[PDB]
DNA sequence: ATCGAGGAAGTTCATATAAAAGGCAAACGGAAGCATTCTCAGAATATTCTTTGTGATGATGGAGTTTCACTCACAGAGCTGAACATGCCTTTTGATGGAGCAGTTTCCAAATACACTTTTGGTAGAATCTGCAGGTGGATATTTGAT
DNA sequence: ATCAAATATCCACCTGCAGATTCTACCAAAAGTGTATTTGGAAACTGCTCCATCAAAAGGCATGTTCAGCTCTGTGAGTGAAACTCCATCATCACAAAGAATATTCTGAGAATGCTTCCGTTTGCCTTTTATATGAACTTCCTCGAT
């Protein structure tokens, strides 16, 4: 009854490696990794909308949450692959 | 007073349903009923038990008499624990028996299983806890033995702690005026089912 | 320290060892992974000190989540949560 | 009430029951 | 009938499960429409970046199935994934094969 | 012979693998004694996933302590550790990463 | 227009010192001490009500948050002085 | 015509805690007994770090608590150290610490 | 090669380490502490100008530094 | 006298008081330079509380680095510091207390 | 997928000059 | 050189353990279209706050010489902690029934928001009224080190 | 040795910035009285899951004796940093005008909530099918050590 991200992660593995498998406990780490980045980003983005006297987590206040919760070189490639996934969703 | 008696009483009371909570405390005979007037029972059980703790913190709060509260609790919930029937032979109110109830394991405590609450039909209720020679006893996996001073049958609760089945028979046969103890085919849930299988075969031979 | 006092029966209530199950070569083989090329003869007493004060800063955070939701069983999610507030996030069992 | 306030707080050295 | 928002975004991680979790956590009172498409990208790029390194962990150790050791040699042998996961000890893990300086013969 | 090689066979062996290093049943009887000094009276009940959740944090903490304690031995011209080099490796560490 | 605790904290000092004064910058520290304890505790008691999947921060789910955010001997008094506040709040 | 705080006997405002603890969305529903019990713990700490500082005012013979005397009241206590671990103080200074070993 | 980082002057770093209990400073800490200080100010001003450029202003205020040190791990009790 | 006493009378003077130890206008000209290497081209504008907010952290972090880094001098039998004693004290704190 | 430059830990307790 | 002995890849091989394909129920959630609801960008405007400039200014840092205390390699006296070899007691496995205890479902009332209410005292902020701290000087009291 | 300028203390003054005190008026917040609503205690029961034994089972640890690579102390060549006399230039305070930038007030429209219908997609669940890995043997290869 409890849902994972396991089927979605397995599609990412086949997209970047045609044959690489994954063990079951290795799928367990790929869950509690991707909730830890999720709870950091969507937890720290809450603090900005509580700071700047707003009420809506928008598509902008994840972007300044990405530029803090990541180190240097991994930031600029994440955000530039970030906004590309918004523009084609807009002009679909 | 001690400090583990506060955690023990707080977890003992919450096992009782709200129906018979006033039946137990009037029959347990430890606190003054004028304090029961002060304890407003018609509110949330979180605030019920703390006032019962606070009205036991101003008294002696001994682990011996707080153990007696669990014994009366087992008399009114006899449909949960699994029971067993022993019987002795090779040899009344058993007055010379009650003189030395506790003749076992002298290096551990003065009394590990002390219990003084007698019941009619010659029923004795003794709460048997267990420990070892350098460990404190464990007050949450007990053993209950109901023995009668006329029938040599002993009504024994199932022991969640293993390894101590025949020494419980040795601590009960040597302390009595007997020599033999057996293990029959009587392990059921109830005590009225232990009437027609024990009181029918023994009292009408 | 030494609460729930030992002498309820007699002195020396340490009956077999109760602490020395962390064996002599076990603390060796822990340090052999870290790059300790040679261990002095007092670390066998020292690591038993540090490992006792690591459990009291986990289990106090771990039994409290257990005692909160009114249970008697510490779960796997309780220790993962207790180390998460501690500062040592664990990715095994969450 | 009053508690005990411990002035040095020597905490890094492990110290046994002696 | 092109109604899967993940396929509309050209992503692979889901969109609607992120949009469901941004309200049951009480992170704000109203959650924007353009937001959880942007959160389903950054978690993809942080999932494709580890497994591309963990994919080269199994190939250079001559096995075909990524075991939890292979993430430990994938994360720590990055620069920036160290400083991201500074508080993370991976279970069934291991440490880096650190040849020290004064152990050289 | 007398001394073929004592340790350098063993360190490169143990860093290669990923086992556990403290045996489980003593490591359970350390916890249950310390679990009963808190929450007095009631010894609790442990899921078997919980004991394998401390042991992948304890034997990942101490292996990060000893390695980061070993960089104090090389700073003083020694090779062997001392309890100087663990008492000093906790005080520099700063009160939130092992007390 | 931003409110502080400055009239409140100054009344606390008079209960334990009849004549001690406080400088106007030291009141500023006694702001960000008491909000930092406040933003921890309610910001950590939210995590329990999200764990057990209830929706009421009661007078119980602060108590197990008090026993986490405090060290050893400061725990036993702050909960015992805490429960002294609720018992004479109900029986009024 | 009764203040909520005078029902408890403490001093910190019950209502201002009860006002803030809904506006941040810490939970969608806030109990009645909670922001009394939080108003004790927030006062017992602020009545603890003052009494140490207030006894630090006389011992250095300045009758006004200046922000030095908070720094020497926090770091000279075992149990208040672990609470304010990763926290510095403005206009702080350190403990008087040299050892003899350097001197 | 004139100025703009040697404003952290030569006896100022000395009088810092006097407070920590350093009896006698060697001859490279005058350059070493200027190295630590530059890699401390790039892991604050990055997080501090981020909050300013987010809520669209041009002024880094007092609250723009107390927040960015709180997310860093160094909560400051002066100004917030 | 050849030397009366230099270091001991100066240290117990400085721990007694609560100054700031770096002069403000160089510390402003250090901060504005680092601010313009980010946020390309366009400068910014600083309130006079924020420059007294770093200086109550930078001279609260460097002073807490030196007292911690000095304990690695006494562990080697030295007295003087070195960059062997600062480049080791940025390590053991482990990536979140000075990098 | 594109590529970033991912460096092995690139010893960081030793302070770096521009050179 | 000569050649014995492990040590180490390198190969083969069965083999369970673990995982991938499949399937489909199906319980659940993402989605469309719609109806209605508002938070927040955009523009106009008083106005707090901060940069850029000046001249006094002098406390304070940069340069240099030095003298002593300190870091560093070498070598020898002492002691301590790895290899080792060998019984044996202790940790594993597993299989075990029992079951205490976790998880589910079902009721319902005692506690919680809505909301307008009237109150209201209560806090924040604005001129007035004190006095505690820092600095100067009163320089007298006192231990520092040279004749 | 006393003379000696420091090192330190106290006693009295003395502003002067800094808290402290009314008193504001009233805005804003809180306190009270019901209305109508609901989470979550509380009781009962299924059945997953873990303590507590017995037992081969050996794998791994405990004890004792040795020994060569350490740890500790001292010396002395060699040195790198505090100390100190000068002196300028770079940090500071005050100001004041100039203003770019911030903050408040005010309006409406594209954007999020909300209920509903209808499918697709994501689960657990075997289920069969499929495979990799690992442990074993296995030999050939082949580094490394004793003659």
């Amino acid at each position: 009854r409890k849902e994972s991200y396991s089927v979605y992660v397995y599609k990412v593995l086949k997209q970047v490696h045609p044959d690489t498998g994954i063990s079951s406990k290795a799928m367990g780490i790929m869950n509690s990794f991707v909730n830890d980045i999720f709870e950091r980003i969507a937890g720290e983005a809450s603090r900005l909308a509580h700071y700047n006297k707003r009420s809506t987590i928008t598509s902008r206040e994840i972007q300044t949450a990405v530029r803090l919760l990541l180190p240097g070189e991994l930031a600029k490639h994440a955000v530039s692959e970030g906004t590309k996934a918004v523009t084609k969703y807009t002009s679909s | 007073m001690d400090e583990t008696v506060a955690e023990f009483i707080k977890r003992t009371i919450l096992k009782i349903p709200m129906n018979e909570l006033t039946t137990i405390l009037k029959a347990w005979d430890f606190l003054s009923e004028n304090q029961l007037q002060t304890v407003n029972f018609r509110q949330r059980k979180e605030s019920v038990v703390q006032h019962l703790i606070h009205l036991c913190e101003e008294k002696r709060a001994s682990i011996s008499d707080a153990a007696l509260l669990d014994i009366i609790y087992m008399q009114f919930h006899q449909h949960q624990k699994v029971w067993d029937v022993f019987q002795m032979s090779k040899g009344f109110d058993m007055k010379q028996f009650k003189n030395s109830f506790k003749k076992i394991l002298q290096r551990a405590l003065k009394n590990v299983t002390v219990s003084f609450r007698e019941t009619e039909e010659n029923a004795v209720w003794i709460r048997i806890a267990w420990g070892t020679q350098y460990t404190k006893p464990n007050q949450y996996k007990p053993t209950y033995v109901v023995y009668y001073s006329q029938t040599p049958y002993a009504f024994t609760s199932s022991s969640m702690l293993r390894r101590n089945t025949p020494l419980l028979g040795q601590a009960l046969t040597i302390a009595s005026k007997h020599h033999q103890i057996v293990k029959m085919d009587l392990r059921s849930r109830y005590l009225d089912s232990l009437k027609a299988i024990v009181f029918k075969q023994y009292n009408q031979t | 320290k030494g609460l729930g006092k030992g002498g309820a029966k007699r002195h020396r209530k340490v009956l077999r060892d109760n602490i020395q199950g962390i064996t002599k070569p076990a603390i060796r083989r822990l340090a052999r992974r870290g790059g300790v090329k040679r261990i002095s003869g007092l670390i066998y007493e020292e690591t038993r000190g540090v490992l006792k004060v690591f459990l009291e800063n986990v289990i106090r955070d771990a039994v409290t989540y257990t005692e909160h939701a009114k249970r008697k069983t510490v779960t796997a999610m309780d220790v993962v949560y207790a180390l998460k507030r501690q500062g040592r996030t664990l990715y095994g069992f969450g | 009430s009053r508690r005990i306030s411990r002035r040095p707080s020597d905490w890094w050295v492990v110290k046994s029951e002696e | 009938k092109a109604k899967s928002r993940s396929s509309r975004a050209g992503l692979q991680f889901p969109v609607g499960r992120v949009h469901r979790l941004l309200r049951k956590g009480n992170y704000a009172e109203r959650v924007g429409a353009g937001a959880p498409v942007y959160l389903a990208a950054v978690l993809e790029y942080l999932t494709a970046e580890i497994l591309e390194l963990a994919g080269n962990a199994a190939r250079d150790n001559k096995k075909t199935r990524i075991i939890p050791r292979h993430l430990q040699l994938a994360i720590r042998n990055d620069e920036e994934l160290n400083k991201l996961l500074g508080r993370v000890t991976i279970a069934q893990g291991g440490v880096l094969p650190n040849i020290q300086s004064v152990l050289l013969p | 012979s007398r001394r073929r090689q004592g340790w350098l066979k063993e360190i490169r062996k143990l860093q290669k693998s990923t086992h556990l290093l403290i045996r489980k049943l003593p490591f359970s009887r350390l916890a249950r004694e310390i679990c009963v000094k808190f929450t007095r009276g009631v010894d609790f009940n442990w899921q078997a996933q919980a004991l394998l959740a401390l042991q992948e944090a304890a034997e990942a903490f101490l292996v990060h302590l000893f390695e980061d304690a070993y960089l104090l031995t090389l700073h003083a011209g020694r090779v062997t550790l001392f309890p100087k080099d663990v008492q000093l490796a906790r005080r520099i560490r700063g009160l939130e990463e092992g007390l």
